[PDB]
RNA sequence: CAGCGAAGGAUUUGGUGGAUUACUAGCUAAUAGCAAUCUA
């Protein structure tokens, strides 16, 4: 290309190294704490000693920082220069920095981590070189003067380009701009990589997960009326949904339930992928809040299923697994909940599966059929499966009790299912 | 009776509530210091 | 301002390839 | 344009079987030629009649649909009796039968053998060096189940046992739309779009005559001994050539022309004639 | 027939036909040898100009071609022609009437295979001359040993071995002693593509159901399997610039880029080539290059470049989707009507049965470009119908 | 570790320094001919430094199934196969041939109907020439074209008897004081109903009528009814075969419109209800298989002058049944105003209310509405004005969301004055004032 | 205001790619080697 941009490239390459006094002070004056004319007279040992004090108090409030004392906040670290050593030890350096940054992603409400990280900024120059992990680790606190400060001193990466009119503006960046930051899969694959590192370090927490989930449902909201964009956007959100369920935290599990429920009501998925999602959210379900939320999200997932085969049998290994994680009386009291969420298609598939893969305890199906109301094709398919069951195994008092209940309400349904299969005289013969 | 059972099949569907691009902007007002289960209940009540 | 999705002049760098000539032999 | 999608006469010219479309569903109607109201409907819009032929002898149509089925359809019992499947879900392009044995030709260029007395698939073969293929005709020499004549865009000839091309012909610049044998040695070809039928010898391959219509051909009937060929033009007129194989020594013109105009100054376009 | 006024010259405006092309390197250049019906053509890959053509046609149509450094090995009805700079330098008549199907070049031993699982391998008279000129031996795979052949190649770092890929089995050879060495396991469906990997001694092989097996021939096992629903696979390749990327090409006109380090679809490409003309006939990475050369059966050759990543820290996880780069095409159906544009006999116009209009240039064959159907807007207020 | 041993390469020797490219993999300056397996290992390391060895080969050797199915498939929507219903907010229209194009019309298109089973469209306008087309997706022609002088027709429709289905009577009416019936028999015999038996002082016009079946309910003489409008509050129900005044019903306030809702009673019995509105917008819902006396009455939530009421979902005028057992209870009601606000009501809970709240009260088209009709299956609502161009909207329901993708501004609707559906085909037909009727179809049906 | 009028119309502008001369492949120490290397 041309000469001007051809060496603007090498200027951006060697922006980290100070070449004289003017660029040295224009590089040293970046700070998370002090302003320019104060920060231009600090030395390294001063900010190092107050940062080490900040670190040791931060390490007694969180016991996983003495390793960074031993290897990154040591006394030789003030002499360790970054851009004087080879690519392999700079790779060691910035993955250690990334470890520290995701570890200290939580603590940004309290000033010890500000004074702990400001020496890291001033010495290892993460505000120019290691900028990405810094931004998308502290992205949760976007209404805070720490984020306004760090965005005022940052050099802005090519991904976060929507924020470049929020540098040195007193207005914090707004939620709409955060959505427009999140609204391309070049950013989203990056952010899912970061969340994968947070999962496999268990550095997840209730505020980062809340913010992440809220921006993801807002991204799906903006891509509601773009079918090609939504189908383009599936295999990353569902990917970290499945990676989010693999962890142990109740909060990330119910965040996975949140993105799953909003995505299922966003677009109609297929039966095989929604069944894999159902068994996946069941296969790592431990805490009671996760039980409650997973039951709600399973019911809504199955409610947003259309086309034929919607109310069919869930198979045996997902059915017994659902019964292993959820006993029948939990289903009964959830149906006894007074809010009455619409769960008719899931309860229809549950009735057909308990009548086909257990065929033993029909007090359950009679009780919950009394407890909810249910629509006509659902009860037609239930009583068809009941006709087949009543002819394969011999009739019982429970079976004929629910049968005469379906006599007592809406006779011509079971009459027309007998017209499809036999005759009411033959059914009274099998009575 | 096949179109009759098809017509009953399409009759047996209630009013869902769709999503649209300005339905979830209100969550950002109370993303602060809120337990995620209450967030899940909030997004489900704004959803249905 | 959107993210600058921007192309560039592309250039074919140096090849570096195994060749099959050293894969045969002969009885001596 | 004609609201009849396609039509075909029974042999000896007494009945017409015609496929029309009626509220995005094709239906097949039969009609005698001196009311009948047994419209066989089709199921859905993704299922339309590509080609059809009478049989002769419980009276029946066979209808090649556009998915890989041949609906052998009786006319008396107003339903499809038998459903000749193929292995592929490919739309067929022509059917032709002789006695028991029946040939079908796919869009994936395969040739299919069927037998309407025993309802099996006998054999199944694609061949090289002929790709766009849309209609065939079995060449009769009594019981010549071998040597059928395949045609699109350059007419080929196929023995069914050596299974190679035995003789190619100068086709047309368009795909072939009519391919009718007329004697034991001559056959009419005619493409779509063009006014120019041509009789080819089936042994030497030399064009004997070129029949010149005055508009685009749509269909044609011929007498049993090829002494008279009536074609129906695209603009609804009719051109009947008398004695086409006797010699205007190379390109025979239209001998007689028939149109059906009303007394109101309105021409109604005829189509699908039949001459015995 | 021969003539006495007009002599035929060249069939212009024609790029590919559907035969899998080949590629060759010269220094740090790349040339693409594609087939057009009977003659072939040699493009370069940097600016995608034409460079060479065969100086005279073949008897039959070319069924298979490959390319070493300077030389192009064409293969038609019974022979293999060793060519240099588009000029035929040596015929090689095979010792049969059987039609040749595939071939490979490695070291000294050329190896071609007919349509009855018979493999003529040839050898250079002097281990210093330029091309294999002398018949060495004739292997023959029998139906006990596997199915009927579908490819063959010598994957790397193998001392005078070879890999024949059948429809049911993989089977090696030691081509010096003419010996089979290792038949592989059984494979339960028809495989149709096999391309080697730039990692040590494994070969990726894709089936008629959409799975890619990765056979490790030294181990004799399979390492991984990429499953894909009901895709008639056609052409695999690997990317060799360090960052490992597999690339499958499905005959439904699809091009799927798989990562292999984390088994993820990087990006799909839909309807890149037309479905009905064969789909992706052959697609390959240029080695040491982050570009893709695809060619369909629909008279089109394309190049797709992978951009550098936008995540300067993350890097290999965030991969930018492939751009579109240079491409050369003609219309894919026989041309209906033909005119000459200028008096200088430089430009000519075609309009084809696939309803496209092209301005071919018979002077220099990178100037030919399609005319564009973008309506001038009605500046009186009307709307385009 | 190798599953095979070549047993030939170990007895080979190669002088590696014969050429340039094979002389760098020496290790001393005195070694010339090396053994075969050593040679294999040397060039194998040369290959591994000429392309590095990545991790995915030495990874492995082939709560998970979500990742597995997600890495399997591409199209993440089930709607390719069955779909059984509509997709909301984006429908699959296509265009067909303009249904007036064979034999055009001259006046507006004030009425447009379909034969209930046969593939026939009827067109009727103020130029007093009721035409009938045979319609199809390619080229659709005129079967017959009755003209009748001195009677500019306003509304006209097909009718078949429920009992023996072989009647096929057109009914047509305009601003005059006579209407016409027609038994269609492929030269026509038409009768002119003008005998008003009971009430003769309430019709300045016949220009609004419906046709509806009813049962006898002591016998089963299922037969037709013409329902004509009057002037004060009068709507008169006649006979369709004979022409006898069956009875009449007056509501309080000026009639604006009315509709007919059937409901089954047993296997072979059914009951008809007439729904009528004011301009004020309090409706009367009275059965008329017994004598016409009000069995329900309630009030629309709003409207100053409401213009058009249409019931749908089950069977109705536009989607009629053929066998008597094939008749179905409706689901949706719709009421439309001069302000444009169309309320749509469910009728599975709102037989109990006596003041029902709307399911939705939509407003997208601004001006007054003129025609609104449901689908034959009750998933599309179709609303249209007679005031401005492109004044038609389509509403997916039960979700009650307007379709966004259609109609755009570039659709050639014209100033719409009538609209109708197919009974089965999902083939929609719109008519304007400048003469042409255009034809679309819905690809889900 | 009108009409034109297939699930939008009409404009501003960046970047890349292809042309703007007539298409015989790259490098070097060049009757050859290289393309993994010109070194002993």
């Amino acid at each position: 290309s041309s000469l001007s941009d051809q060496l603007a490239q090498v200027a951006s390459n060697n922006a980290t190294v100070a070449l004289d006094r003017k660029r040295r002070q224009k590089l040293h004056s970046a700070s998370l704490i002090y302003n320019s004319k104060t920060a231009a007279t600090q030395d390294y040992d001063f900010i190092f000693e107050n940062a080490s004090k900040a670190l040791e108090e931060l390490s007694q409030i969180e016991p996983k920082f003495a390793i960074f004392s031993r290897t990154l906040f040591s006394e030789s670290s003030i002499s360790l220069d970054r851009n004087v050593q080879t690519k392999e030890e700079i790779k060691d350096l910035d993955n250690a920095i990334n470890a520290y940054l995701l570890l200290a992603s939580s603590k940004w409400y309290l000033a010890p981590t500000l004074h702990a990280t400001e020496w890291l900024v001033r010495r290892f120059q993460i505000h120019v070189k290691n900028t990405e992990m810094l931004l998308l680790s502290t992205l949760n606190y976007y209404q805070t003067p720490v984020f306004k400060r760090i965005l005022s001193i940052i050099k802005l990466p090519p991904l976060f380009n929507c924020l470049s009119n929020f540098v040195r503006s007193e207005k914090p960046p707004t939620a709409l701009t955060m959505i427009k930051l999140f609204n391309d899969m070049d950013f989203l694959k990056l952010y899912t990589s970061y969340l994968d590192q947070c999962i496999k370090h268990n550095a997840t927490y209730t505020n980062q997960l809340l913010f992440t989930t809220c921006c993801f449902i807002n991204v799906v909201a903006f891509n509601s009326n773009n079918d090609e964009k939504l189908n383009q956007l599936v295999p990353i959100l569902l990917e970290i949904s499945a990676k989010l369920l693999a962890s142990k935290s109740k909060d990330c599990q119910i965040a996975a339930h949140t993105i799953l429920v909003v995505f299922a009501t966003a677009l109609p998925l297929k039966k095989t992928i929604i069944l894999a999602a159902m068994e996946t959210i069941l296969s790592n379900l431990d805490a009671k809040e996760a039980k409650h939320s997973a039951l709600l999200t399973i019911c809504k997932l199955f409610q947003t299923l259309k086309g034929q085969g919607n109310v069919d049998q869930l198979p045996s290994k997902i059915f017994k697994l659902f019964d292993s994680k959820f006993d029948t009386v939990s289903i009964l009291t959830f149906l006894d909940k007074e809010d009455k969420p619409v769960c008719d298609k899931f309860i229809t598939s549950y009735t057909r599966s308990i009548a086909r893969y257990d065929r033993s305890k029909l007090n359950i199906i009679l009780s919950l059929l009394k407890k909810i109301r249910l629509e006509r094709y659902e009860v037609r398919l239930i009583i068809t499966d009941l006709i087949y069951l009543s002819e394969i195994l011999e009739d019982k008092s429970q079976l004929v009790e629910l049968f005469e209940y379906f006599i007592s309400i809406n006779e011509d349904l079971v009459l027309k299912c007998l017209k499809s299969l036999g005759l009411t005289g033959e059914l009274f013969e099998i009575r | 009776d096949e179109e009759d059972i098809a017509l009953e099949f399409i009759n047996g569907e209630k009013k869902d509530k769709l999503v649209n691009m300005n339905s979830f902007t209100s969550m950002f007002d109370n993303i602060q210091n809120v337990q995620m289960d209450t967030f899940f209940d909030r997004v489900m009540k704004v959803l249905t | 301002p959107k993210v600058v999705r921007e192309a560039k002049k592309v250039e074919m760098t140096e090849a570096r390839a195994y060749n099959a000539d050293a894969d045969t032999a002969k009885a001596a | 344009d004609s609201p009849v999608l396609q039509s075909a006469y029974d042999p000896s010219g007494q009945y017409l079987c015609y496929v029309t479309v009626a509220l995005d569903k094709q239906r097949v109607g039969v009609q005698p030629t001196q009311w009948n109201e047994n419209f066989l409907y089709l199921e859905d819009s993704k299922l339309k009649v590509t080609c059809l032929k009478w049989v002769n002898d419980t009276v029946a149509i066979i209808l090649g649909m556009n998915n890989g089925e041949i609906w052998l359809y009786s006319v008396l019992a107003n339903e499809v009796t038998y459903k000749f499947t193929t292995g592929n879900s490919y739309e067929i392009k022509d059917i032709d039968l002789m006695g028991n044995q029946l040939w079908c030709i796919d869009s994936s260029d395969a040739f299919y053998q069927f037998d309407l007395l025993q309802f099996k698939l006998l054999q199944h073969f694609r061949i090289n060096n002929c790709v766009q293929l849309n209609k065939l005709t079995i060449v009769p020499a009594g019981d010549s189940v071998a040597q059928l004549l395949v045609a699109s865009h350059s007419i080929s000839l196929i023995d069914i046992e050596e299974k190679k091309v035995v003789m190619t012909f100068p086709g047309h610049v368009s795909p072939v739309s009519t391919l009718q044998v007329i004697t034991n040695e001559f056959f009419i070809s005619g493409a779509e779009g063009d006014r120019f039928l041509n009789v080819y010898d089936i042994h030497s391959g030399m064009t004997k005559c070129v029949l010149v219509a005055e508009s685009d051909i749509k269909e044609l009937s011929h007498s049993g001994q090829a002494d008279s060929i009536a074609v129906t033009t695209e603009d609804g007129s009719l051109e009947i050539f008398v004695d086409p194989l006797v010699s205007g020594n190379k390109s025979k013109k239209s001998s007689k022309k028939i149109q059906i105009v009303s007394k109101d100054g309105r021409k109604v376009p005829i189509y699908n004639a039949f001459i015995n | 027939k021969n003539s006495k006024i007009f002599s035929p010259f060249r069939i212009i405006g024609n790029v590919s036909n559907g035969v899998p092309f080949a590629t060759g390197t010269l220094g740090s250049t790349f040339y693409i040898v594609t087939c057009v019906g009977k003659t072939f053509q040699i493009y370069d890959a940097n600016t995608l100009h034409l460079l060479f053509v065969s100086e005279k046609e073949t008897p039959s149509s070319i069924v298979a071609l490959s390319a070493h450094f300077h030389y192009v090995y064409a293969a038609y009805e019974n022979k293999v022609g060793i060519y240099k700079r588009g000029i035929e330098e040596h015929l090689l008549e095979l010792e049969t009437d059987a039609n040749v199907e595939h071939l490979c070049i490695f070291g000294d031993y050329l190896c071609a295979s007919t349509d009855d699982n018979s493999i003529f391998i040839y050898k250079k008279s002097d281990p210093q001359d330029k091309y294999p000129s002398e018949f060495y031996t004739k292997l023959t795979v029998t139906e006990i040993q596997g199915g009927e052949i579908v490819s063959l190649q010598h994957l790397a770092t193998y001392l005078n071995k070879l890999t024949v890929v059948t429809k049911s089995n993989v089977l090696l050879f030691n081509v010096r002693t003419g010996k089979l060495v290792f038949t592989s396991n059984e494979f339960p469906d028809q495989i149709t593509t096999a391309e080697p990997a730039p990692v040590l001694d494994i070969i990726a092989l894709g089936t008629v159901t959409g799975e890619v097996i990765m056979f490790n021939m030294r181990k004799g096992k399979r390492i991984r399997t990429i499953k894909i629903p009901q895709s008639r696979i056609s052409s695999l390749s690997f990317r060799t610039d360090g960052s490992s990327h597999l690339s499958v090409g499905t005959s439904s006109g699809d091009l799927i880029f798989y990562d292999l380090d984390r088994r993820s679809r990087i990006h799909v490409l839909k309807n890149i080539h037309r479905e009905s003309y064969g789909g992706v006939t052959q697609a390959t990475f240029l080695n040491g290059q982050p570009i893709i050369v695809t060619s369909g059966g629909d008279n089109s050759l394309k190049e797709y470049v992978f951009d550098p990543s936008l995540s300067q820290g993350s890097g290999d996880v965030v991969v930018q989707p492939p751009r579109y780069l240079r491409s050369r095409g003609g219309h894919s159906q026989p041309p209906s009507y033909i005119a000459f544009a200028d008096s200088q006999s430089h430009f000519m116009l075609s309009a084809s049965k696939d309803r496209s209009l092209w301005s071919f240039s018979l002077r220099k064959d990178a100037q030919s470009q399609e005319m564009s159907q973008r309506l001038h807007k009605k500046q009186d207020g009307g709307r385009v119908g | 570790e190798a599953a095979w041993i070549d047993s030939d390469d170990e007895k080979i020797k190669v002088p590696i320094l014969v050429t340039n490219k094979t002389k760098k993999l020496r290790t001393s300056y005195n070694e010339s001919k090396i053994n075969g397996v050593h040679y294999i290992n040397r060039l194998r390391s040369q290959f591994e430094k000429i392309y590095p060895r990545p991790k995915w080969v030495d990874d492995e050797s082939d709560i998970n199934a979500l990742t597995k199915i997600l890495s399997t498939t591409y199209n993440y929507k089930d709607t390719l196969s069955n779909s059984k219903l509509l997709p909301p907010k984006k429908l699959d229209i296509v265009r067909l041939k303009d249904a007036n194009a064979s034999h055009p019309s001259h006046s507006a298109i004030q009425s447009l109907s379909f034969h209930p089973s046969k593939p026939l469209l009827l067109t009727g306008g103020y130029d007093k020439t009721l035409r009938i087309y045979h319609i199809d997706g390619k080229t659709n022609h005129l079967v017959t074209s009755l003209h009748l002088v001195g009677s500019p027709i306003q509304t006209c429709t097909f009718y078949t008897s429920l009992s023996n289905q072989n009647q096929q009577n057109i009914f047509t009416a305009g601003r005059r004081r006579y209407m016409h019936s027609w038994d269609l028999s492929l030269t026509a015999k038409i009768e002119k109903f003008s005998r008003l038996y009971g009430h003769e002082s309430t019709q300045r016009s016949f220009e609004n009528f419906k046709v509806a079946h009813l049962q006898n309910s002591q016998t089963n003489s299922v037969h037709g009814i013409v329902l004509l409008q009057g002037n004060n509050g009068w709507i008169n129900i006649l006979h369709s075969t004979s022409g006898l005044w069956l009875m009449g019903c007056k509501i309080e306030g000026v009639i604006t419109d009315f509709c007919i809702d059937y409901q089954p009673i047993s296997r072979g019995k059914f009951r008809t209800i007439l729904i009528a509105v004011n301009a004020y917008g309090e409706v009367w819902e009275f059965d008329l298989n017994k004598n016409g006396h009000v069995i329900r009455r309630w009030k629309d939530q709003g409207g100053v002058g409401i213009t058009k009421i249409q019931v749908g979902g089950g069977t109705t005028t536009t989607c009629p049944a053929l066998q008597i057992s094939k008749i179905k209870q409706n689901r949706w009601l719709a009421v439309g105003s001069e302000s444009g606000f169309v309320n749509l009501y469910d009728r599975n809970n709102a037989m109990t209310s006596s003041t029902p709240t709307p399911v939705a009260a939509l407003d997208q088209l601004t001006t007054t509405i003129s025609n609104l009709q449901f689908s034959p299956d009750g998933q599309i609502l179709c609303m249209a004005s007679r005031a401005v161009k492109d004044a038609l909207r389509l509403v997916h329901l039960p979700s009650c969301s307007v379709f966004s993708n259609w109609p755009t501004s570039g659709t050639p609707l014209g100033k719409v004055t009538s609209v109708a559906f197919s009974p089965s085909g999902g083939l929609l037909a719109v008519g304007n004032e400048q003469g042409k009727v255009r034809l679309w179809k819905l690809n889900h049906y």
